[PDB]
């Protein structure tokens, strides 16, 4: 069928080479092949959850993918695919956002980079409505950038967020993009005002005692004999 | 958001296919459900106030250490029992919403997704709400088909809590 | 993504008490007219292709630029993509009258569509004329009765005109 | 593989949950469907042979250049018309399977997924099978509820072809 | 992944002619007994948690090694994972009696499960005893007639015993 | 992401000569007070859960809307997410007083948090009151002495008040 | 598997670089820890039996409805109290392992990862083990630095449970 | 991935009682010799590059095929990849003597390495000779004492010879 | 950015947990390091000027073709030798920063990440800075604990260069 629009790429910290070195701003990398103990599976599963769902609660966790991955038949790439097509991601991210903001969020969380331009999210928003969320996630995983940067056996991360000798590099994309936007919090109607200022009690205004007032000596008379 | 209609739309939507005959059946099968379901929601709305009061009675009679031992979580004083009336009223209202929508999605969205951390951090033993929902499912006195729907309904509530 | 049943649910939850009796008469008559509603949707759905080609055929008879060279829908994949967009708008308005609420329509397809058509260079008023003609054929396809039990299908004709109108005005 | 039951199982598997109340309605709504659907499948099995012969008659009468012009795709000689009887018999049998299963999944799996390349490479104009399915949906003569559902079912066939 | 309706479909397609009349009597009585079938499934999944804890509590009363140190289900996450596995086997046997076919059961969960339990070091006979006791409780939740119209259900108790038996024999 | 040691390093590098003697007296007394600093952090994270529930329980006693229906923290996952956010802010302010610098706090969590809470519809002043009460309890937990040698932690009481204040003012 | 040495190895493996100067300090800082830690593990091994008996005494005195109300979870009869001795002995032994390893990884691996579902499905209120660990941390009487390390230690246990 | 502390932990857990006193004398003397252990690791990784080039320069002096055309390490990226592999084996044996256990070595790098070198066509005995010469130089960086306190490192020179030997025998 | 404290924070952030006994162990092990490290940084600051002059002397005596052959990279004239004083002063200052921070992160961030392309494109043979760092590590004369850090320290510099 109809191919994608050709959108020109824009400059970013990713398409550039970069001379990376081992520091902490580099995300700890979680790979299926070397975790081989039972606890390190828990750390990897927690990290993939932190990326895809932002701290999934026990309701959001899928027993089948975690079980099957601890046995080792599942690849972590297939595990991320199963997370994206799972209903808690669809419910939290595909439902509440429009197609364009969903593609923005999904590119950030699968590929680990911001989309290059608005026309890229526009060009990728054809395929999700025409061919389904499964085909969108499948075509996203099959692209060569996800494969060269992470591969089969690596949980993705935000790639080259922070440059050397910077205080800040970049917003971590978990802070930057939450699941609501302004448009759907308007539907939920959340800014109901806290209204705890200027209540205007009607009781009579207190007047400071004038010089020579009897009360002025009340507080010392209470302390005296 | 689990109603049969939105899941039909999500299936057609995920697939990308147009609405079909398979989706259509759900709508007139939602007739087998809804023709009693709206009646049962109304009669639960009538039964509601005595249901929460009896459920509070059953929870206090099952666990006397709640009404005895002083604590923030326990209903020793008045305000704890007010929190209990609030919590069981929330549970009964989510049962009514779950009954009107046709699926567990309102109940699964408004109650179930955070109940594990709330029961962990705030020291609310879920067997209390087990007692409350079991007393409700014994006391509601639904008739025929509507009653059967609630059991599947209220058992899902207990299974999410347990 | 909202059924009218869960519209009543979410409104009563934001209120915070039980569903009142007046809303229950309304929901009961919704249940008595949802029969009309659901398969009104599917009646609209079956010739959906012939509706789409007839509306596009009329549109390119009315505006000869869009098949003229230099126009927006001139080359072959752009013309095919325009047919794809008109099919998508019809399918989502069909979903919206199946849910009984315009929330799926305004939620799933219309919202960023205005900015998409402006940023692409796509005319919006041409789409508005297309969805309006498509809606006229849509009710009539769903309104006229051929080999169908006589029924109160007029209620849908109202709401589906509202849904097509919201689609055309939100495209702009 | 689209039947309402397997889609309920697929939804519960993707959501990783036990079948809820909504799923249960699904099958007794498959009663609204199936109580006529199996009857209509039997009466289509009886109607079948005259249906394919009349559909071949209608396709040959609509497009005389098929029976006139010599070609591999066109039914000029006997073996082309034998291929036509095979193709329309396949279409009618997939309609019967689609009617018995309850959803479009047998028809969508056995016919629809490759029909675009076959019509492109083998020079089979789909308006021929449009004529054939329109003649079938006019000639089948189903009674009451069964006929409208079949009509909707056959419109999905034409919409996949067109 | 096969409904019994599409079992008849796929068998008649591999045959290649229409569905015969004898299969249609059988499918009609399937339709007349599927009422029993579907909500037999849901009353089985009514007490699914208490069924799971009762079967596990019986199993760890019968085999005191599995809660003894050095046993397979000794530490806390391994015990929780064993409860997860028993819940999964009950849920899939519930899916299988909802489809009416054991194809979902043998297709979705049982097949590699034998090799998984052998490669993990997990005992298989303990699982077999667990699923057998779980099946006994499962029908009896189902076979009991309290608070419901009473009609013959000798078919469901039959087929669900078959499904639990296939589960236990395929675990081995 | 900056330790105060590498704060001195990066400032001396942007200067471009060696670290002066006055900065070395300061860094030596940093080394003599970092003992206080590091495990001040851990006694703050000793009662971090009870601190979080006490601050949230006070906040929902002060503002009854947030547990009223229609409020921001009303439903169960939104309330759990609010507890998650308060735990996260406490944990990052704990990291910041472990590094000895507010750079981790302003760098890791605070910066986009202002825009996130505005775009979500979340009130910011409620968070500000929560982090202020949480900071009061935080120093006092660390400040009070139970089974610890008496010492001057005044700087710790000082710097952790600064860190909580930067958190609350950057939420706004 | 959280010990400082395996985390240094994991950091060096994830960065792909051999241990630096900073990595070396880690182990001679494990000297500040271990020079008291092995002593404290031995004295906990000596204190162990009276610790579990006193913790069972404190849990039974805090919650009399456990020893009163008949149930599977509650310690009404002998075998329930035997399960309690097993559970608190497991908790104390994981504290000793956590003390010897140097990090929370043995305790986080052997206890914490499944405790939420076990407390949910088996009706074990975690405030019982809160009482038990608070009684242990009051009763152990550790000296100097060893006592403080355990306290951060036992507070992590309560924070995982609460 | 196993520290010797959690080796004692996991063995005592599979036993299922507390850690005995004899293992505690052993672990205390482990703590008294781990000083030697950890920075034995870092002085091994002090001259790790010169160790790698000296072992490779000796290997290609001993086997002139590997720099002859047609050899395995002949072209430039294959020679660079061989240097990468020797650096990786040295780094992992360095990790293994830092953990104090050969579990990281046999767990992280050695296991599939045998099959990898066979399936690539890479000679294994050449790697075995390389790791053996590399181990000799490795202890002697450690083994010879210059400008430092004398010590009983015989036990330890000991363990790194064991680790290099396991590496060379597992390459084969 | 490799200091032991920021790596502890990075580990706790990647795992999502709070600090443990290990963080305390890490920083009081940074006492084993820092109690000599700040002294050694001060005495290197005192030794600095004669260190760069002697290192320039050693590099010029090892490689006379630098002071002889005219070129931009070679220090034939004055300005080349000024560039040499700048380069070795940068190396010594990064050693001092690396010593004060406690880890290689300042040195690994300010020197190591681009040194391969700079030595490739600008024709700076790294064996020159090998000579310079070997002369510094021979000439600095730090007794005891300080010497071990430098060898561990300055050997990492040579290993990054070689
Ligand atoms: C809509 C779904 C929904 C659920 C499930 C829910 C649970 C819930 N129950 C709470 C409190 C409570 N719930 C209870 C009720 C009980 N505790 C007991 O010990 C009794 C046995 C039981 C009475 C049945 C009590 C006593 C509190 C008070 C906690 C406190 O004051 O700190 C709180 C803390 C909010 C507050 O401070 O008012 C939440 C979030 N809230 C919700 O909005
Ligand atoms: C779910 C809702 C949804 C909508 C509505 C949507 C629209 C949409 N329409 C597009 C293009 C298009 N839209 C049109 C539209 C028309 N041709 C005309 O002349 C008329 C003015 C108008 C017909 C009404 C044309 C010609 C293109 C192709 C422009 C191009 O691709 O270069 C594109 C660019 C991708 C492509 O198809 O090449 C998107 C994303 N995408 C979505 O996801
Ligand atoms: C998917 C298979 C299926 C079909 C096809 C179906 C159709 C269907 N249309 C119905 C009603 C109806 N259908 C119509 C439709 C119309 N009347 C007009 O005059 C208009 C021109 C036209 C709409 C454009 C009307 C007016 C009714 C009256 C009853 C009602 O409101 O449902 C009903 C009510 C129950 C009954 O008739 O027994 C059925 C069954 N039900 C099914 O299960
Ligand atoms: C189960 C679903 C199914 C479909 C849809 C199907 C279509 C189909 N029709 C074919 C041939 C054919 N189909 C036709 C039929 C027609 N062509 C005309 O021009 C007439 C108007 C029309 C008669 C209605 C003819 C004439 C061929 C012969 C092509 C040839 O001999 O090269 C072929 C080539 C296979 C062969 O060589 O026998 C396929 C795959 N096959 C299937 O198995
Ligand atoms: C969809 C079908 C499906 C099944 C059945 C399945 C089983 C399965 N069971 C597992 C573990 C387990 N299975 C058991 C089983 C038991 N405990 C006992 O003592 C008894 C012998 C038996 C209870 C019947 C135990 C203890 C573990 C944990 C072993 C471990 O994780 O170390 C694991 C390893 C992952 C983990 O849970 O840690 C898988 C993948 N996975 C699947 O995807
Ligand atoms: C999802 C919500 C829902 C439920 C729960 C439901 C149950 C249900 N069970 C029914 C029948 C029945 N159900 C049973 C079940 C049994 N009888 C026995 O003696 C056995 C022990 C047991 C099976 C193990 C029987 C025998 C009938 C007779 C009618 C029929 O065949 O459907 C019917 C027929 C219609 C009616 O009763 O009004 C309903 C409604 N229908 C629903 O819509
Ligand atoms: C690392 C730093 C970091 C922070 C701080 C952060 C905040 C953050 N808070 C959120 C929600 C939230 N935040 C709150 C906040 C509160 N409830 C109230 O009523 C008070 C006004 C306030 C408590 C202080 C609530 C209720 C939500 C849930 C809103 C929703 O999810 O719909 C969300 C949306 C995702 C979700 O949790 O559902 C993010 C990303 N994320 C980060 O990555
Ligand atoms: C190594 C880490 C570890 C933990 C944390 C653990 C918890 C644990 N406690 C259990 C039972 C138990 N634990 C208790 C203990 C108590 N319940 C009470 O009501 C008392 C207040 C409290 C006494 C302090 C009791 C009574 C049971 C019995 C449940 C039963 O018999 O069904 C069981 C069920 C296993 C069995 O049937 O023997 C597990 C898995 N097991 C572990 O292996
Ligand atoms: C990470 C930075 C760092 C280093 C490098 C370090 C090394 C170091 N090695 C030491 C001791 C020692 N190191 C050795 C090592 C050896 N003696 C031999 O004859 C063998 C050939 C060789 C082992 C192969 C010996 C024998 C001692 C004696 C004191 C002791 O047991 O620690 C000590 C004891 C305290 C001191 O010397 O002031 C230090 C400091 N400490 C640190 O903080
Ligand atoms: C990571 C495990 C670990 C811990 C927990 C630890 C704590 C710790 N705190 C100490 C001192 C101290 N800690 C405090 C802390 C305080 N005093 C107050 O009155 C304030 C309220 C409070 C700070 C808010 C003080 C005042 C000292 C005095 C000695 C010193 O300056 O270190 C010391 C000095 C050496 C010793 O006590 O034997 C230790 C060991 N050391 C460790 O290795
Ligand atoms: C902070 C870490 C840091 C390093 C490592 C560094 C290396 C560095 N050395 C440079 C030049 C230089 N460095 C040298 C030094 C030498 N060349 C020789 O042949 C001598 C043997 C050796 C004296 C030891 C010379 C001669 C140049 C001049 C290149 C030119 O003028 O084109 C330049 C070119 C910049 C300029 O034009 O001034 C860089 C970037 N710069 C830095 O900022």
């Amino acid at each position: 069928t109809i191919p994608l629009l050709q959108y020109a790429p824009s400059s970013q910290n990713t398409r550039v080479a970069g001379y990376t070195v081992g520091g902490d701003e580099q995300p700890f990398v979680f790979t299926t092949d070397n975790v081989i103990s039972d606890s390190d599976f828990d750390v990897l599963i927690n990290a993939a959850y932190r990326q895809i769902f932002f701290h999934a609660f026990k309701c959001d966790r899928q027993q089948l993918l975690e079980s099957q991955l601890r046995n080792g038949q599942i690849t972590v790439r297939d595990f991320i695919r199963g997370l994206l097509l799972s209903e808690t991601f669809i419910d939290s991210f595909y439902n509440k956002n429009s197609n364009y903001r969903f593609v923005e969020q999904c590119i950030q969380r699968v590929l680990g980079r911001d989309p290059f331009s608005e026309q890229e999210k526009i060009a990728w928003s054809i395929v999700i409505c025409t061919k389904g969320l499964a085909a969108f996630v499948d075509q996203l995983l099959n692209t060569d950038e996800y494969m060269e940067n992470f591969g089969y056996d690596t949980v993705p991360y935000q790639r080259r967020r922070s440059l050397a000798s910077r205080e800040q590099g970049e917003i971590p994309f978990n802070i930057k993009s939450p699941r609501y936007d302004a448009y759907y919090r308007s539907q939920l109607g959340f800014p109901q005002v806290v209204w705890q200022n200027a209540v205007r009690r009607f009781r009579t205004p207190d007047r400071v005692p004038q010089a020579g007032d009897p009360a002025l000596f009340l507080n010392m008379a209470r302390s005296a004999q | 958001m689990k109603t049969p209609l939105t899941e039909a739309v999500a299936l057609a939507d995920s697939q990308g296919r147009f609405l079909s005959n398979t989706e259509l059946q759900y709508l007139y099968g939602r007739l087998r459900q809804g023709a009693f379901a709206l009646e049962a929601a109304q009669t639960l709305t009538a039964k509601a106030d005595t249901l929460v009061n009896g459920a509070a009675q059953a929870v206090y009679s099952k666990f006397p250490y709640t009404t005895s031992t002083p604590g923030n979580n326990f209903a020793a004083d008045q305000r704890g029992k007010d929190k209990c009336a609030r919590d069981i009223g929330y549970y009964l209202r989510m049962v009514t919403y779950c009954l009107v929508a046709g699926g567990t999605g309102p109940m699964d969205e408004y109650l179930i997704a955070g109940v594990d951390e709330i029961n962990r951090t705030f020291d609310l033993s879920p067997s209390w709400y087990v007692e409350a929902l079991k007393h409700i499912k014994a006391n509601h006195g639904l008739t025929g088909d509507a009653a059967t729907e609630t059991n599947n309904y209220i058992d899902y509530a207990i299974n999410a809590l347990s | 993504m909202f059924d009218i049943f869960t519209r009543v649910v979410s409104q009563a939850d934001a209120r915070g008490e039980f569903i009142s009796s007046d809303k229950l008469e309304a929901l009961k008559k919704v249940v008595a007219e949802g029969t009309k509603r659901s398969d009104a949707v599917s009646r609209m759905t079956n010739n959906a292709s012939s509706i789409v080609t007839n509306a596009a055929r009329q549109l390119f008879a009315d505006q000869p630029q869009l098949i003229a060279p230099g126009g927006n829908a001139y080359t072959n994949r752009r013309m095919a993509a325009c047919l794809r967009d008109m099919e998508i708008i019809l399918r989502y308005v069909t979903y919206a009258t199946f849910t009984g609420d315009a929330s799926v329509l305004n939620d799933r397809c219309l919202n960023g569509l205005r900015e998409t058509y402006v940023a692409l260079g796509v005319p919006g008023a041409s789409v508005a004329a297309g969805v309006r003609a498509m809606g006229k054929a849509a009710v009539a396809i769903v309104m006229d009765p051929a080999g169908v039990t006589s029924g109160d299908c007029s209620s849908l004709q109202q709401e589906i005109e509202l849904y097509f109108e919201t689609a055309a005005k939100a495209v702009e």
